[PDB]
């Protein structure tokens, strides 16, 4: 039972520092190698470095040469990850995995669960909501626009409306802050005498809002 | 069912020491007996372990090495050696728990001509840690003017050829080597006996 | 470094059927490749290890092959705990490599998606900005383009779209595009049109709106 | 040990040159030693043709790698060469020597053989014709002209192996006729000329050729 | 690729002093190196193997300088039955087994003029359509000569062999020979003929002449 907890991932602005750590259990940590794997959102696996067992060699890839620093501390079964000059690129779930018997660095026996690191600029804000007023059938939302950070929840009537509700992932806009988008397709005869409200709640901005959709 | 141990040592073809092959063997039950009875194998040390009271120990992972080199370089495929092999090529832990098996394959591994197939590193900055393995090909810079990936005075490529014909003596003929390396965790055993 | 070249990208399969996708490195790697399934969400978990072992309880199911640079992997009869994007990782050398990745679907009738536009709301557009929406509700296969037109000129580098995961119990995908303006070029021009194009529609389907009515 | 060749002193061109060696001092199915053919033109330096092991395998050199091919027989403890298309820069001696290959670079040629003078012409074996060259009318010099015979080698003898003191018998020249020709001399006192008689005494064993020429002052 | 430079291709050494043999390889890789000895009409010989170990039967004057790169034969007490030709030979891996240019060892003396003669065609050669004109060069070192043929005074080229002996035994000088063929016909168009012998030994171009027809 290999156990392996990320700790002290969170939000840091461009330019800042981070430091992640790696808590091993169930194995002698002094002889293994240990690696970082990073994974942003909505693309593929990256890995990132790798030490030796007693923490004299380190290779790193190009995308963090320089720039991130893998250290571990053996007598206290820590790794360390040490994160200088952070942009947008490095937000991405870090897992830290078991390496070799000693310098063998190629492999990955296990991985951990994984810590989030978020770089961005922008700070707690809450969404604004506007409406998307509305064949035989009729579409309607709302749109969550500029609100920092994930996420938020979405329902409809206060949980009575699900079905054909869709409520899509949100995007990530070149200001730094999220958007995101509810919609329901409801027939067209209900449309004047069954009123809809979207629910936005936002969690870290201690926000919510019901938006009242009409038509035009 | 039954660990593959026939696809690493009945293998067809071997690698060089300087890019050893490692295979994992997990989730099977390992017969050694085979091993034992077969009066085919030069060198057959176990550190760590005995090899007879193999059959009734459980373990989390099997990994297998294997390699070639020839006949005076197998008396350092063990903790603690030094020379060119342990040095460059295929260190072990002193810590090692586990067996080094090896034989003489100079009717396979040897050309008339010449088998230069096989090779060997023979410079290096500095000698490999446990388990380590180099397979870059840049010049080795021994000398005040550095290479810039050219060959010359105090330039010299890091890997060389062994000779591998039948007309040497046993000390230079080749010898394939099977380093079984045991690991246990605390983890459920996958590999028995 | 050493690439991977997964092949396809994505796949759609019946249940029962056998899947069998590639994976070609750009020079010889023996038997490390490594083959990953990884559900939304989840972390990935390794199915099998040295390019043809299975590991602990991976069902039989799962099969690999390969060695040197061409590399297979097979699923013989597909599961509803199947749907994920499967990787394939080398580990001969550094830096470790993975491949491009292969979503596998529920194969599902080609549908057409219902084609919606919104307005940006006159509350917006009180703050100075204008977000037009275009809503492909209920679709299959998840391959859809969307082209947005403002006074007939083609726009780019000013949207972005977010799709969401095959629905379980109809099977169809959903596509959401928001162009975003500043109110002063939304009130320059007039009309506002998403041209969606989908294999279901024999034709790409239009929908514009005039700014005004 | 010794290695002793046999096979055709003669090839004709674009055909097959085959030679055969026979060890007498060891074996060949020893597993310590190969079992080569170095040759080298008249006059030339030495060139390494191939080496075949015991068993079936060999190596030779890149130029005639392609007209060449090399065989055993451990049980008539002999070696054998094949050289095809045979071309006029093949005229040289082949010898079979030795190896012995115990490192890497280590190949040397141990024990060598006597070697034999494979001739690749299409010119017929000739005697030589023997003119005097007569003294000139201290030291005087006389001495034969052996000209226009195939192949080699002739011996050239003065007073039957009496006279052996001031003899300069020249190496042979091969003029574009395809025969040799070469000149043997003998400085001698200018007043034995007149009491002492000279005679050359010229063997060309190919043709079964015995000739013996008075050399005399010409007289006007 | 692998290139064999002997040096030097000729070596001028007297009984008692020591030679050194230099057999360096291409700027590549180095191991090691076999020396041969061979004498007129015998097989070559064994001298060293391995860089510098000699063979089965070897005096203690023979050594090798098996280092880098370059290698070097060492004689160290020049013998009489010690001056011959001497191949370095390596073993690399493309070509295989490499022969040098190799190096000839010849015993030095005094500079030694020739004795020049001239011989016209016989009698007997002339019966059979073609003439036949020698001119020899006896004794004489070192072996460099230049023998030029005149007929009437014109430089002839092209119809000429010469031939050379080995080292003397007992004096060290070399013997030339060289042959100038026509025929009959061309020969009786001329009267004069001669060879111009230019050598180290000799002031000024020594020639001997006859003149066709005259004894
Ligand atoms: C490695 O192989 C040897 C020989 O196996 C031969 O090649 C195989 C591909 C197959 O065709 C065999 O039938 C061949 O004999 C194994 O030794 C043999 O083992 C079998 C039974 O397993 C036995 O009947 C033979 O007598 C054995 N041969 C000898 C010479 O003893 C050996 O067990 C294999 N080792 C591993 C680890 O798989």
């Amino acid at each position: 039972q290999v156990q392996l907890v990320e700790s002290g991932g969170g939000v840091v602005q461009p330019g800042r520092s981070l430091r992640l750590s790696c808590a091993a259990s169930g194995f002698t940590f002094s002889t293994y190698a240990m690696h970082w794997v990073r994974q942003a959102p909505g693309k593929g696996l990256e890995w990132v470095a790798v030490l030796s067992y007693d923490g004299s060699n380190k290779y790193y890839a190009d995308s963090v040469k320089g720039r991130f620093t893998i250290s571990r501390d053996n007598s206290k079964n820590t790794l360390y990850l040490q994160m200088n000059s952070l942009r947008a690129e490095d937000t991405a779930v870090y897992y830290c995995a078991k390496g070799g018997s000693y310098a063998y660095y190629y492999y990955m026996d296990v991985w951990g669960k994984g810590t989030t690191v978020t770089v961005s600029s922008a700070s707690t804000k809450g969404p604004s909501v506007f409406p998307l007023a509305p064949g035989g059938t009729a579409a309607l939302g709302c749109l969550v626009k500029d609100y920092f950070p994930e996420p938020v929840t979405v329902s409809w009537n206060s949980g009575a409306l699900t079905s054909g509700v869709h409520t899509f992932p949100a995007v990530l806009q070149s200001s730094g802050l999220y958007s995101l988008s509810s919609v329901v397709t409801v027939p067209s005869s209900s449309l004047g005498t069954q009123t809809y409200i979207c629910n936005v709640n936002h969690k870290p901005s201690n926000t919510k809002v019901d938006k009242k959709v009409e038509p035009k | 069912n039954l660990c593959p141990f026939g696809e690493v040592f009945n293998a067809t073809r071997f690698a060089s020491v300087y890019a050893w092959n490692r295979k994992r063997i997990s989730n099977c039950v390992a017969d050694y007996s085979v091993l034992y009875n077969s009066a085919s194998f030069s060198t057959f040390k176990c550190y760590g372990v005995s090899p007879t009271k193999l059959n009734d120990l459980c373990f989390t992972n099997v990994y297998a090495d294997s390699f070639v080199i020839r006949g005076d370089e197998v008396r350092q495929i063990a903790p603690g050696q030094t020379g060119n092999i342990a040095d460059y090529n295929y260190k072990l832990p002193d810590d090692f728990t586990g067996c080094v098996i090896a034989w003489n394959s100079n009717n396979l591994d040897s050309k008339v001509g010449g088998n230069y197939n096989y090779l060997y590193r023979l410079f290096r900055k500095s000698n490999l840690k446990p388990f380590e393995r180099d397979i870059s090909t840049e010049i080795y810079q021994a000398g005040s003017t550095p290479c810039n990936g050219v060959k010359g005075f105090n330039c010299y490529f890091p890997l060389q050829s062994y000779g591998f014909q039948p007309t040497y003596g046993v000390g230079y003929q080749p010898y394939r080597v099977v380093v079984l390396s045991f690991e246990l965790l605390h983890a459920p055993a996958t590999v028995c006996g | 470094d050493i690439q991977l070249t997964q092949s396809p990208s994505s796949l759609s399969a019946s249940v029962g059927d056998r899947v069998t996708i590639t994976c070609q490195a750009s020079q010889d790697i023996s038997n490390y490749l490594n083959w990953y399934q990884q559900k939304p969400g989840k972390a990935p978990k390794l199915l099998i290890y040295d390019a043809s072992n299975l590991e602990t309880g991976v069902p039989s199911r799962f099969s690999g092959g390969g060695s040197g640079t061409d590399f297979t992997f097979t699923i013989t009869s597909l599961q509803p705990e199947d749907i994920a994007t499967y990787y394939c990782q080398q580990y001969d050398n550094l830096p470790l490599t993975f491949g491009g990745g292969t979503k596998v679907d529920i194969k599902r009738t080609v549908a057409a998606p219902s084609v919606f536009i919104f307005p940006p709301s006159d509350e917006q557009l009180k703050s100075g900005t204008a977000s037009v929406v275009c809503l492909l509700n209920n679709f299959y296969p998840r391959e859809a383009k969307v082209q947005w037109k403002v006074d007939n000129a083609l726009q780019s580098g000013n949207s972005q779209e977010s799709v969401t995961e095959q629905d379980s119990k109809d099977s169809t995908y959903s596509l959401s595009s928001t162009l975003t303006l500043s109110k002063a070029d939304y009130e320059k021009h007039k009309v506002y049109a998403c041209e969606v194009t989908h294999q279901g529609l024999s034709s790409p389907v239009t929908k514009s709106f005039n700014r005004g009515e």
